């Protein structure tokens, strides 16, 4: 009984950890998808100058 | 000074091109990455029901 209990309260442990893991995860990928899409932004911002520039 | 600005205008539309072709690499990357989440959340949701 003792060691089923240990067992238990284990894999509920792991559990909220894996969910949190989770969550945290996604929440990165899009601040740097956001990111991303500000250097992608500025990018085509740059690249319509240098097809001003190329009349340059 | 002339055959400068156009090699370095060449390099410098060269290197435009080709980190455009990383952007559009990682954009495919970012949405694989979202068909990543989907499936997982997919996945993950019939796991919990």
């Amino acid at each position: 009984s003792d060691k089923l209990k240990e067992a238990e309260t284990r894999a509920e442990f792991a559990e909220r950890s894996v969910t949190k893991l989770e969550k945290s995860i996604d929440d990165l990928e899009d601040e740097l998808y956001a990111q991303k899409l500000k250097y992608k932004a500025i990018s085509e911002e740059l690249d319509h100058a240098l097809n001003d520039m190329t009349s340059i | 000074v002339e055959k400068d600005l156009n090699e370095l205008q060449t390099l410098i539309e060269a290197h435009f091109e080709n980190r455009k072709k990383e952007e559009e690499e990682l954009i495919s990357l970012k949405d694989r990455i979202e068909k990543r989440r989907a499936e997982r959340a997919e996945q993950q949701r019939i796991r919990n029901e």
